[PDB]
RNA sequence: CCCGUCGCUCCUACCGAUUGAAUGGUCCGGUGAAGUGUUCGGAUCGCGGCGACGGACGUCGCG
RNA sequence: CCGGCAUCGCGCUCCUAGCCCGGCAUCGUUACUUUGAAGAAAUUAGAGUGCUCAAAGCAAGCCAUCGCUCUGGAUACAUUAGCAUGGGAUAACAUCAUAGGA
RNA sequence: UACCUGGUUGAUCCUGCCAGUAGUCAUAUGCUUGUCUCAAAGAUUAAGCCAUGCAUGUGCAAGUAUGAACCAAUUUGAACUGUGAAACUGCGAAUGGCUCAUUAAAUCAGUUAUAGUUUGUUUGAUGGUACGUGCUACUCGGAUAACCGUAGUAAUUCUAGAGCUAAUACGUGCAACAAACCCCGACUUCUGGGAGGGGCGCAUUUAUUAGAUAAAUCCGAUGAUUCAUGAUAACUCGACGGAUCGCACGGCCUUCGUGCCGGCGACGCAUCAUUCAAAUUUCUGCCCUAUCAACUUUCGAUGGUAGGAUAGGGGCCUACCAUGGUGGUGACGGGUGACGGAGAAUUAGGGUUCGAUUCCGGAGAGGGAGCCUGAGAAACGGCUAC
């Protein structure tokens, strides 16, 4: 459909489509319906993510990847990859000897769920993964414009 | 390094073996077994050092060729062998046993125990789940898997458990209102009552617990280790009833005991 | 190689000011009236007191 | 020799990363086995990290294929390769990987659907109140073969193993093949 | 009291025609030892079938 | 010095739940502060102890200094970051006029 | 000890430096040197070069002793007995020791993660089917050292050929059911049935399926899993499933036959868990320099899909696609006479400077590079090449 627009058909593991005796109240990811898991920690699985036609591979509710290690909560500074957000941490170092602090920050890669839509400069809050790509360990689980 | 290290530098050596600083350049590093290697006692230590069997290397490994320590019911003739929490040392031929205990200040001591009390150890549990052909087993935290455990039996709870038929004889729910001893961190030898706990998702949880003489404390649950149900514990306590104290209550205590001699 | 470890320390401090004559003075009086053998076990027993007063005056400035 | 560590590679800022290491054993990769689909079957053992092996096949002829709706699973023979996702030239030099389509010689297929006296009447007859067989399964098979998904990594285990397409996989790989 | 030019003695640095010199690294192009994987190869070495043939022989059994 | 209430204290099914009753959890975030956990030893500080003193060390001391007794081998500091707990003054950042409010 | 003093003037009060004054677990050097305890010592320059010697080997009752021995010595079946050298087999040599060259978000420290993996060994538990047409197990190989003997070469734990002989070396090879369930399926009666009889340990790989609510007979785990785990269909030229060794004897006949047994141990195979660890990995934190403002990106630079490779995640690598990624909050570059930390010196407080060196972590073995063995090495008291 909308999700199969590369070379190889697109498909979630484990899930068998061309089921003989089907049905649709057996459980999440049986009887050839799609696959969704709630991450845990308090979150809760966008309804888009449930009803939800893409496909892909590292999402936190209909992925393979699992959430654990640090929750971190930031601002949304660049949308421009496939996928993959870069994500501002602000924070106040502190300066010993002069008793005072300095603005510093962070980027932090983050992979990004179809089942979002995220503007320039909202709030994220990420979860770390296994290490996804070079630089991507974390994934989007809240967005709040 | 490319590979495993075998030796133990004496200041590395665990701080409540108390081994002294000058007395060579390396400790004796104990060997895979049963305990962490950091939370154990090796054997050395329980026959040269404490009991002072021996007073050398050499004079401890005369002693274990002799097939007389035994450790929790066999007899173990490793050197550094690593003997832990709740263990039980026996040695028949001057018929002599101990369970290893802590003491408040977080060092292991040989508690003597009798005959009777000897035949039997706690163990915690680590974890319980099925295994090949969907027979259920549990693990403790010193090595032991059981197969077909009681069906009640969840993780971190205690059992008890006969050194003769190896099975289990009886076992504890972890739960608030039951006497536990800690055996990590600074609180570690303190005997104590769940009186708390609280759960973080994500995280460890923490247990709240209240000494008999009223002390209040907190740990974490991988440092918690129950005795006994109900405020009774089902074991013997060391000289000191698990009950920490400030260093001025042992000041006045060797002072007024420095009244009577 | 062990024995290493073993510490070890100082035990006086020289004066600041070489040449000051009451200090000269107020020293040769204890040097002499309780015959010691140099200035140096004069003045670590001013180092031993010095640093018992610093821990008296560390527990007196608390509460 | 290859390689798997991280030094050679570029900071995300772009700058360029000192060698401060030389190149451990545990990082190592090898090169690949690249399976060809030939008659003369070869599959090589390799001594593993942890005194393990892994079976890198060379070269192999037959495979095991399932047919999900069927719940069957037969030894079958390759016929070719047909489609590669990753690279074409894979299938001009007859490649077997994972998630390479391939055709299926099919009759032991053919021989298990020909299954499925009295009392054996009286169960072909219970079945066949399902029968369905979505034509695009019955045309392949007057063709004679089955295309088919490999589900397994030869130049790992030293098999290939797999599955037929049905639905809408089926219909996906058809239009691409047009 | 004091400024600068010029002359003498010592010192320090600067520019500099000279494709100045030496030296190490880097990039691109080429050549490429040796190992590892693979494709052939096959010295010889193994039931040395067999014809039931007279230690040989070759058709060999595959390694 | 503080708990426990009452004034004109946005609620609870679910955990703890007094003999109809306190003290319940998500529908703004932080800095800050309080307490706790977990924090290697050696070093530093520091308790004990007459290596003859000391620098040290982790010992030793009593028995009738007779078939062994009592033992010790504390405690603390550990900026920043991370975990949890109470406070909500001070100061940040987000924000009730489209009532799309409860 | 929260401390100052000499020096610009004819004299003054200042700014301001110079000089003094004290320390250094700080190096050298000079003069001197009687006792006791203590203990640094080729780091700095040259991670420059090395003669010689030594630094890693190893035996229990329990793998293999007529190859030649010592010591008993046999009544001359039966032992090479008791004790062994040598040699095969096994194990270890990947720890320790030394140094600080390279290395500035790197290492490293505190703090995480593996639901992203490997792990000889220790410890606890566990283990049928090998073919028999699953109807209780189905047979024994050759060949090599120590030795003996003919040599080569100038030479070396350089080496060729011949005669012997072992195994826990090497190579074959018996197998424990109800088959429990699953699919076939001659006939019976009509099936919802009975069914005679062929194909189904433990691993490997793939696929299908089960793995349970919510208040008016659901039943393991996690914060969270298509989880643990079970069933099913197949697959593989299966690493495996004991042809081994020590003393002890000691009940009782069925041929009264080492007779039927039966023990305590050693070693070894496979799986899980544990322990001993490693590898990757999250957050925050590092000196001077802008007379270093753009850097990376064709050739991997950022991300996506599918693969390959790896023990495993991952541009790690390949194909295709998108145009990203870092940067005055200092990127990128340069210097470092820069391994990081615990710590050291001086310290009223705040600070300043140092940290090659015995503990922790990393890295290297003349410089690079590639490997074999092995659980573990990109090993150097191992190999190959330059
Ligand atoms: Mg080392
Ligand atoms: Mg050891
Ligand atoms: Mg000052
Ligand atoms: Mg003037
Ligand atoms: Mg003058
Ligand atoms: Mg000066
Ligand atoms: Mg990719
Ligand atoms: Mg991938
Ligand atoms: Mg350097
Ligand atoms: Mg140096
Ligand atoms: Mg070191
Ligand atoms: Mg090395
Ligand atoms: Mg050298
Ligand atoms: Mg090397």
């Amino acid at each position: 459909m909308a999700e199969q627009t590369e070379k190889s058909f697109l498909k979630q593991p484990k899930v068998f489509l061309s089921t003989k005796k089907a049905d649709k109240a057996k459980r999440p990811g049986k009887a050839g319906n799609r696959f969704w898991k709630s991450v845990g920690l308090g979150f809760k699985t966008p309804r888009e993510a449930i009803d939800g036609t893409y496909i892909d591979k590292k999402c936190p509710f209909t992925g393979t990847v699992a959430i654990r290690g640090r929750i971190i909560a930031g601002t949304c500074h660049s949308a421009k990859m496939n996928r993959t957000i870069i994500v501002r941490r602000n924070y106040l170092h502190f300066v010993k000897k002069y008793q005072r602090y300095e603005k510093r920050h962070s980027n932090i890669p983050a992979h990004i769920s179809p089942c979002f839509r995220v503007k320039e400069g909202d709030h994220v809050i990420i979860g770390q993964c296994r290490p996804l790509s070079k630089t991507v360990r974390f994934n989007v689980l809240k967005v709040v414009p | 390094a490319r590979g495993l290290k075998k030796h133990l530098k004496r200041l590395n050596a665990p701080s409540h073996w108390m081994l002294d600083k000058l007395g060579g350049a390396f400790a004796p590093k104990p060997s895979s077994g049963p305990h962490k290697a950091r939370e154990c006692l090796p054997l050395i230590l329980i026959l040269r050092n404490r009991l002072k069997y021996a007073l050398t290397y050499r004079e401890v490994q005369s002693i274990l060729m002799q097939r007389h320590i035994m450790v929790d019911g066999k007899v173990r003739t490793d050197k550094t062998y690593p003997a832990g929490f709740m263990d039980i040392i026996s040695i028949p031929k001057t018929g002599e046993n101990y369970r290893l205990l802590y003491d408040t200040k977080g060092r292991f001591r040989l508690h003597s125990v009798r005959d009777e009390d000897a035949k039997f150890k706690l163990c915690k549990v680590r974890s319980v789940q099925f295994g090949q052909k969907g027979i259920p087993y549990l693990n403790t935290y010193d090595g032991r898997t059981i197969r077909y455990p009681d069906p009640l039996i969840k993780a971190n709870d205690t059992i008890k458990l006969d050194l003769e038929t190896n099975k289990i004889v009886d076992f504890i729910k972890f739960d608030v209102g039951n006497v536990v001893m800690v055996t990590g961190g600074r609180n570690t030898g303190r005997v104590g009552v769940i009186k708390n706990r609280e759960k973080h998702k994500g995280t460890f949880e923490t247990i709240h617990v209240e000494d008999a003489q009223g002390h209040q404390f907190a740990t974490r649950l991988g440092n918690v280790f129950t005795i006994g149900k109900g405020t009774k514990p089902w074991v013997s306590l060391p000289k000191g009833k698990g009950i920490k104290l400030t260093i001025i209550e042992e000041q006045r205590k060797r002072d007024a005991a420095a009244q009577a001699a | 190689h062990v024995n290493f470890y073993r510490n070890y320390g100082k035990t006086f401090k020289k004066p600041r000011r070489p040449y000051e004559k009451e200090r000269l003075d107020a020293e040769l009086k204890l040097v002499g009236e309780y015959g010691l053998r140099c200035k140096r076990e004069l003045w670590r027993v001013q180092y031993a007191l010095s640093r018992i007063r610093n821990a008296a005056r560390h527990l007196l400035t608390l509460d | 020799g290859i390689s798997r560590d991280s030094m050679h590679k570029r900071r995300a800022t772009g700058g360029k990363q000192k060698a401060w290491r030389k190149k451990r054993k545990y990082e190592l990769g090898r090169q690949p086995a690249n399976t060809k689909l030939s008659s003369n079957k070869t599959v090589r053992r390799v001594r593993v990290r942890g005194g393990n092996v892994k079976w890198r096949a060379l070269r192999l002829d037959t495979g095991n294929f399932s047919w999900g709706s069927e719940a069957v699973t037969r030894k079958t023979r390759l016929l070719d390769v047909v489609y590669n996702s990753s690279n074409n030239e894979l299938v001009r030099t007859q490649t077997l990987v994972k998630n390479a389509i391939v055709q299926v010689d099919a009759a032991p297929f053919k021989q298990w659907y020909l299954t499925h006296s009295n009392n054996v009447q009286r169960k072909l007859e219970k079945r066949q109140q399902g029968r369905t067989l979505d034509s695009h399964i019955e045309e392949q098979f007057s063709g004679g073969r089955l295309l088919a998904c490999i589900s397994s990594r030869p130049g790992q285990c030293g098999r290939a193993d797999g599955y037929i397409l049905e639905g809408k996989e089926l219909e996906f790989y058809m239009r691409k093949l047009q």
